[PDB]
């Protein structure tokens, strides 16, 4: 995260670390979204192209985390994979298109002051609070700059920007799976994801029910808090079909 | 490594 | 059913720092 601050302790529980084994290192961010199953930006785990292919094996979760490298012992939690599953139509090809997957992990997680769920929203909180202008909030443990990293978890506050601005900042093709944040060059504030925040949660907390709402997946942007650039996020809520139907079969 | 080491029995 | 309230903020009706920002801009 570029231009945030330091995270409050317990400030977000649903926080995940993917960490990769052998070699050691931040692998991505991620979410809780229940006792059992992690949710992520798919080109953390398959990404052809940077020859990224990563097996249940491969890595691990860590859940209740504020620093980065320490081993916070009596807080966090590691749990083992059981499962991924990819979304059949991430489009890895050309845009990004449903960057999402999920991750079932071996045995439950116990749910502390340090970690807890996010919700997952429905329509009509997709309809409420999925609006130009309305803020959410980009947590990570990635990199400080483009071209270093936090010693804790950090944490940007971020609005939610008009459907053709965005697409007007990429040459990329931008679909309704898609939404971008991010300041303006004249705003007089800035922020954003950067290497490493991928798979982690751009959160919304809602006015009608106080609960916080998981309402995007960091997934890309055209190198980190640039001028006229924003981040690209996977809209959660047009894709928990997907979610519903794989939680729901397996 | 930067990184911390974790407990033997999560690898 | 308890998804999304955080045990050290909305369980014990603390604020953290900056979700006043979010609310400020939910019109
Ligand atoms: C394959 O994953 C990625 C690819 C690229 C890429 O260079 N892209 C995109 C792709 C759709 O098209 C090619 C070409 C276009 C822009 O250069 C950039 C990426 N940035 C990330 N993650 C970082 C954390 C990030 C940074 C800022 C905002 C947000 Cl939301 C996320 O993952 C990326
Ligand atoms: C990724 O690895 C799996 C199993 O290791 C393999 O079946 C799959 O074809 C690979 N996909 C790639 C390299 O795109």
């Amino acid at each position: 995260i570029v231009e945030g601050s330091d995270a409050e302790i317990g400030m977000s529980p649903w926080q995940v670390m993917l960490f990769r084994k052998s070699p050691q290192e931040l692998l991505c961010g991620a979410s809780l979204i229940s006792d059992r199953w992690v949710l992520t930006a798919a080109h953390c785990l398959l990404y052809p192209p940077w020859d990224k292919n990563f097996t249940e094996n491969d890595l691990l979760v860590r859940i209740g985390k504020h620093s980065r490298t320490r081993y916070e012992r009596n807080i966090e939690k590691i749990s083992m994979l059981e499962k991924i599953y990819i979304h059949p139509r991430y489009n890895w090809r050309e845009n990004l298109d449903r960057d999402i997957a999920l991750m079932k992990l071996k045995k439950p997680v116990a749910f502390s002051d340090y970690i807890h769920p996010v919700c997952l929203p429905d329509r009509e909180t997709a309809a409420s609070l999925l609006q130009a202008g309305y803020k959410g909030r980009v947590t990570g443990w990635g990199n400080l700059k483009e071209t270093g990293q936090p010693s804790v978890l950090q944490v940007v506050n971020l609005p939610i920007v008009e459907r053709p601005v965005c697409k007007d900042s990429t040459r990329i093709r931008i679909t309704d799976n898609m939404f971008c944040a991010g300041y303006k060059p004249d705003e007089g504030k800035r922020g954003d994801a950067c290497e490493g925040d991928s798979g982690g949660p751009f959160v919304m907390k809602s006015p009608f029910n106080n609960r916080w709402y998981q309402m995007g997946i960091v997934s890309w942007g055209e190198g980190c808090d640039r001028d006229g650039k924003y981040g690209f996020y996977t809209h959660v809520f047009r894709l928990k079909k997907w979610i519903q139907k794989v939680i729901d079969q397996f | 490594g930067d990184f911390e080491e974790i407990p033997e029995e999560y690898l | 059913a308890d998804c999304g309230l955080r045990p050290l903020f909305e369980k014990k009706s603390l604020e953290d720092k900056t979700e006043r920002e979010l609310l400020e801009s939910y019109i």
